[PDB]
Parts: structure tokens; C-alpha cells; sequence
């Protein structure tokens, strides 16, 4: 009966989890800020900086 | 941000403008009159009431707009006197009082002076204005040659990163004189005089590899 | 569509032009009645109106 | 008084700005390109579509900008967009889709109604092609003028040949012509043994208009 | 001690004008119709009120404007409505929404309270629609008598077919006309073989009056 | 655009009538007696100060709306001084100094809008008269071409300005003909046909670039 699912009666939550390790090297350091090479417009809209 | 002198009669600014308490903009506040000139010191920007009084208005956005007074003025005027203010009242920008928080903030970025600066490298006491072309160390001209600016510059935009002999001379001496490494260790001896030992730290070396930047505390 | 498609005479596309129209929609709109009315306008013209109204 | 122009695509200026119907201001619409310079006539003021796209009318401003003498150049967008609304927009004044009618005309009206300024101990006429270094006569022609004017116009700003074909020259560009090292000594020898540090070499990249002092 | 009509459809001249409850003139009102125009009487004065809409009570300023003999007509528009305020409104005297008691009877005392020009051998009477050029009989049709007229005040001034069109003219305006042509050539053999030389026709750059010598 | 002279006690049109100051209009100032009356010249409106002298003051007004003085006379007065404004003043408008911007502009508008040309330029001998589309140039007329009487007056009125002949193509051709601009070197014959050397050196040749228009000395 699609009442349960518009009713979400039989619907799971999933929560995951990426895990992004930023290591030392000879490179540098892998900066996690908003400084993206080549990046568009709409990619960056829901992204902090 | 800013802190801001209002320019009114009235004790509180929240009748004059209603969304200015939602920012951390300062208001001090004080009477619509001519020694609030005095006053002004390190005002950001002054705030004159125009909403009632347009012609003492008028006469107050001159007071703040004399021939030296660099502190920018706002006219904050009503809708239906907002066609009696223009640039004669010394003026760059006005605030409505149905002015939004955001534009509230938007407006006065706008009227103070964003204005970010030039390629100006900073790497510790050293900074780079490459635009002068000048690695000034604490505010004094440093003189390099036209090779060792360019090194230099790429290991303070690169500072950090372990480069190679073999890699830099590419990047610093071009597609050409392919061969001969130690004009490296030559320029480098020469580098680390003009640096000085008080900023050598900067220039860091691992055997075998070559020579690199660190950024100092 | 603007009336300059309809390639009527000459007369009739200044003879519209004039009172404002601009638009087939706005001349086919305008019912016949309207269109008579017209200041020294040719009956021929309007007939040559008419049949593109009906069938344009 | 004026005629507005929209750099837009919505093609219609009341879904752009409501009350722009109800002032008698007349508008003319254009797409969003820079190009569109050479749409523009005797229109007093030109606004940016920055609506619904805002890094497009950040651009579009950079290219519509104070480069002379300058045109009230406007741009429009909404509340949350105007966190990148800058000066490095090439701006006088910002205007919202929630600006009213007796608003725009007032901004209009101070953006309407500053003066070019060119002093380096070296007078600088931008109309008048005209120039003075120590002296009433200093002859400049029109290759050397715009070329002295950019340097001193940005005194210290390090150009090279490459950088004053695209703005000295048109150009094709006719580049690496050397045109620029005879330029540059009639600007030497005939700004005079003074004033001739100002426009100094710097190797293998070009020149710098040293300041003065 | 003045009549002032109101031709406003407000029913009540106090937010059509607010001071003038100050002043003991008498206001006599009605709605912004032509037919109340016949409503005037003792009228001294009369003022439409176009605060919001320039555009009918700039129409009905000229719909009065013209007719005569006349009683002076004035208007209230709003202070970013002053663009389209001009001489070609027909206006006496204009009002703002906001002048004062004594200023509102400053303008109606002063504005409340001779023959043509000869001759540029093109005498104009306003009775049959004619002229007369070195002699008593020149017949001019209905266009063909106001263009030798838009051509005679303007003397010297060049003016292009689509400018002579909508003052010569109603104009609708139609194209593909040369009713310029067919009218410049006929107002060119009218005026006979002398003062032929009274109008400038250069290639493309209209049709231009020459005055004397 | 239009020229004003303000006749006055004071010395600047700041504190007569302010509005002007709001406008783009130039105003000169001069002293509020009848030698000033020769300082109107090829103005279009002159303004007494007659704020505080209201019987001098409509005694300038009488001098200045005399037989032959073609510029609309004005005068800025006190609302309490508005009651003595009437038609033996001979006026032809009045405006209170409280006025505003846009109402001062609408109100020259209906007091402006002598006959003072608009485009009616003179360069020494070049008379250039785009009222009538003629130029005089040394007293006798120039039979120039259609086209070619446009060019001379878009180097004149940018005298001195050296464009290359694309921008001069944006000025005399626009959008049409882009390339083989050659014809304005041809056109710039049929200019010297009809100039000759009295003015023949004031169309300056920029060799590689274009031309340039000389101001006579």
C-alpha cells in the first residue's frame, strides 16, 4: 500500500560517514579549505568556506 | 565593524534606524547638532538624520563633508525626501530606513571603501609586492637579482614543498641551459647573504634534495 | 503575430498603423465592427482583412 | 532624463525591477554579454543582470567598469547575494529587486550628478592628450601619451612589452617589435634629464614608473 | 478671492493639495473629465491633479492648452514626476504637492494677476489656414499651410522628415510617405518663382528653412 | 547645460538659493546692484537675491525685465516675501530658496524651454552651426560633402584627439564598412578640397594611426 511510503510508514534513516585524513609530506599539507583548482559556481552553493 | 556616530536628538537609534541593532556595528550616539563635530574622532562613518529635518539634515551632511573631514556621511532621509538628497550634500551613499541588516552591511562596505590586496606575497618579516617587484623585509627595499626574485618568490609562493635542483631549474631557469646544477648552490650562497641570517630560517635545506621556504611563527 | 506579415495594401497597413494597431491579434481581436470605424478606410481592405482573419 | 539599459536576458524589465514601470525612466534590454557596449548610445545609466546569477554580473561589472569616463554603471541582486557585492565590482552604487521607485530615481540622481586625476610632477589630460613635466611644454603624441599615462597611471606597476600591446597598442599584436625601447627613450630624452628615473628598466621584464619622490 | 476647479477624481481637494485650506480661495471640484470643463464658470484659475499619472493630467493640461481665449492652467504632479513637467505640457504654472500657503498664492497672483512677428515675407494667419508671400492669395492645404508654418518660427533650423513628421503631422505616423516631397515640392510652386529660396533641402539632412539674405 | 548668473549680497550660491548647488547647472555669482547686469552675456536665466532687499530688490527685477534683455529674469525670495511678488515686479517665474533639486530643474525648464543654441560650436574660423548643419570657417561656408560635414565636426569638437580610424569608423561609418577604411584618407581630401592651407594644418596627420584636429592660436 503506497500509503506507507507517502506516509513513510516502512523508511530508514542512513546516516554515513566519510572519513578524509589530511596527512604530512614532502608535497605539503593537503589544506582543506574552499580553495579548489578549476571549480564552477554551482558546485560551491552549499559549501562553507 | 564599524563604529559609528548617529547623528540625532533622539537618545536611542532604534527609531532612526530599526534594523541597526542587529548588527555589532557600535552606535554611539549623539544630538542632531553642530558640536557633534567635535565628536567625530575615530568614527568609521557618521550618521546624520535626515527624516525629519531635511534642510538642518542638508546642513549637517556639509558639516561632515567640510574640507577636511575624510569620515564618510551618510543622509538617512525617508521616501519621500529621498529626491531632495543628492550629491551636493557631500555625499556617497544613503541609508532609507527600511534599509535591510544586510544591506545595512552591504552599504556601509560599500561607503567606507573588499579592497583586497595585490599579489602582495607575505611569507614571515619577508613580504613580496611582486607588482613593485619588491621583496621588501619589514618595510625595507631588498635588492636581488632578476633570477633570485623569481627563485625566491617561488619558494615563498611555495614555501614548505621540498623542491629539487633538477625541478627548479625548470621553473627558474626555463627550458635553456639545461645542465650545470650548482648555479643553484652559487645563487643560493648569494640568497641566504641577502636574506641575512635573522631570516634563514626561512630558507631551509635537506641534503640531497635541495632547498625549500618555512613559514616562521 | 504583428499585422506586418498579413502584406495587405499598402493603404490598409498604413490605414492600421495609424489608429495603433500593431498586432494580427490585436486587429483580429478588435471584432468587425471595430474595424469600420476606421477614418478614411477602403471597404476593399477590409475584406481582404476579413479573409485572412477567417482563414490565416 | 536617462535611459536605463538591463544587460539581461529575461528580456523584460519588470520581472528584472517592478518599479522601473512606474518611473517615467525609459529601458532598453540587452543580453548578458559585455559586448553590449556597443548597444548603448546616449543611455546615461547601464545595470547588470546579477539576479539569478552573481559571479556572471561580478564579471560582467569587472568588464563594464571605470575605465572611462566612467557611465553609472549598476548592478542588481538579491538580499542573500549581497555578501559579494563589492568595490572590486567596478561599482557607485547597488541596487535589489526590493528597491522602490522613488529609491532607484534618488540613486540615479547621485550617481548623475568624479574628476580624473593625473599628477606625477607630470600634468595628464585624458581628453586633452595633453602633457607637462617640469615645464609647460612637454610634447607627447598619441603612442608615448597613453604609454607614459598607463606608466604613471601605474606608477611602479612592473610592465612589459607583452603587457602594453593589449593596452597601448590595439592590438594585432604586432608584438616583440622593440617599438616600445625607442618609445621609451623619446619618453626618456624628452622628459629631460629630470623626471627621467620615473620611467625606469627593470631587466628582463621591462619597466617600472617609479614614483615620485 | 480665486476660483479653483479641480477636475480630481478624489472627491475632496484636501490630499489633492493640503495648504490651500490656508488660503480663502474658493475650490470647486469634479472628476478629471473634459465636460467638466464646461463646469467652469467665475474660474479664475484651474489645477489637475497628475501626482501618480503624468500622462492624462499632462493630456488634460493640454486639452485645455490651445483652446483659448484663456483661463491660465495649472497642475500637481509629485517631486520624481517633476521629469516630465515641461513647456510642452501648455502650462502656465505648475504646483508641487508640497508648496506652501503663501507660495501657492504668490504663483496664482502673479500668473492670474500683441501682433506677429514681421515679416519674413510669409505672413501667417491663424483664421483660414493660409499665408501670404509678396502677395494677398496663397492657398495652403491643411498640412500644406502648418509645414511653410513649422518651417517659418523655426527659420534656419534643421529639421528631419520624422521631426517635421510629428509636428507637421498628427502624426500616426505613417512611412514610404515622400509626403514631405510631395508637399516641399508643392510648397516650393506656390510661393513662386521668387523665394524659392526660403526652405534648405541638402541631401539626407531633412528639409532645413533658410531665412533672408 | 545652462548658464545662470545669481545677483546677490552674499558670495556663493550656497546660501541664496542651495538647490542650484543640487543641480548640474553652472552659476556664477555677482553683486546685487545694476553694473552686474553686464555680467549676464550668453546666459539663460539671471536670479536676484532679493531675499532681504524686496524694494531693491523688484528695482533690479525692473531693470532687469526692461525693453531688450531677452534672458528670463528671476528672483529667490522668503515665503514671507512672496506676498510682495507680483505681476509690477515683472517677473517672469519665482523660486523660494527652500526649493528642490528636481523642482528648480523642472522649473528652468518651463522658464528656459534668447533662443541660446545647442549645437552651435565655433573653433576660432571653424563656426560650426549644427543648428543649421553648417560650418563657417573663415567667414565663407563649407560645401562639403554630406558625410564629410559630419567628419570635420567630430575632429573639431574633439580637438586635439587622435583616434585610430576604427574609432573614427564608430563616429562617421558605425556599423557598416569595417574593413578598407582607406576612403576617410580620401575624405579627409575631400576636407582639405574645401579648406585650403588657412585651416588645411588644423587637421593634424598621425601617420601609422590616423589624424588629429589642431586648436588655432
Amino acid at each position: 500500500s503506497n500509503r506507507l511510503v507517502e506516509e513513510d510508514v516502512l523508511t530508514s534513516i542512513h546516516i554515513e560517514e566519510h572519513e578524509i585524513d589530511a596527512r604530512d609530506t614532502k608535497l605539503g599539507a593537503e589544506e582543506i579549505t574552499r580553495d579548489i583548482p578549476n571549480i564552477s559556481d554551482e558546485v560551491l552553493a552549499d559549501l562553507d568556506e | 565593524m564599524l563604529e559609528l556616530l548617529l547623528l540625532t536628538s533622539e537618545l536611542y537609534p532604534d527609531p532612526v534606524l530599526p534594523a541597526l541593532s542587529l548588527l555589532p556595528h557600535t552606535v554611539r550616539t549623539a544630538p542632531a547638532e553642530a558640536s557633534s563635530l567635535l565628536e567625530a574622532g575615530n568614527a568609521d562613518a557618521v550618521l546624520v538624520d535626515a527624516r525629519n529635518d531635511l534642510s538642518s539634515g542638508r546642513g549637517l551632511c556639509r558639516l561632515l563633508s567640510s574640507t577636511g573631514r575624510s569620515i564618510p556621511v551618510l543622509a538617512v532621509v525617508s521616501e519621500g525626501g529621498l529626491v531632495a538628497v543628492s550629491a551636493d550634500w557631500g555625499l556617497d551613499e544613503i541609508l532609507l530606513l527600511s534599509t535591510g541588516p544586510a544591506e545595512i552591511d552591504a552599504r556601509l562596505r560599500l561607503v567606507v571603501g573588499d579592497q583586497e590586496s595585490l599579489g602582495k606575497v607575505s611569507l614571515g618579516e619577508l613580504v613580496i609586492d611582486e607588482g613593485t617587484y619588491t621583496a621588501r623585509l619589514r618595510g625595507r627595499p631588498l635588492d636581488l637579482t632578476y633570477k633570485e626574485f623569481e627563485l625566491l618568490k617561488y619558494l615563498a609562493q611555495h614555501a614548505g614543498r621540498v623542491f629539487t635542483r633538477a625541478q627548479l631549474l625548470h621553473e627558474v631557469w626555463g627550458y635553456d641551459f639545461f645542465g650545470g646544477t650548482r648555479t643553484v648552490d652559487v645563487h643560493v650562497r648569494r640568497l641566504r647573504a641577502k636574506l641575512g641570517p635573522e631570516h634563514e630560517a626561512l630558507i631551509g635545506t635537506v641534503r640531497n634534495v635541495g632547498y625549500k621556504a618555512v613559514r616562521p611563527a | 503575430l504583428p499585422i506586418d506579415d498579413l502584406d495587405l495594401t499598402v493603404r490598409s497597413y498604413n490605414c492600421l498603423k495609424r489608429e495603433g494597431v500593431h498586432t494580427v491579434g490585436e486587429l483580429v481581436a478588435r471584432t468587425e465592427s471595430d474595424l469600420l470605424d476606421i477614418r478614411n478606410f477602403g471597404q476593399k481592405s477590409i475584406d481582404e482583412v476579413k479573409i485572412k482573419l477567417h482563414q490565416l
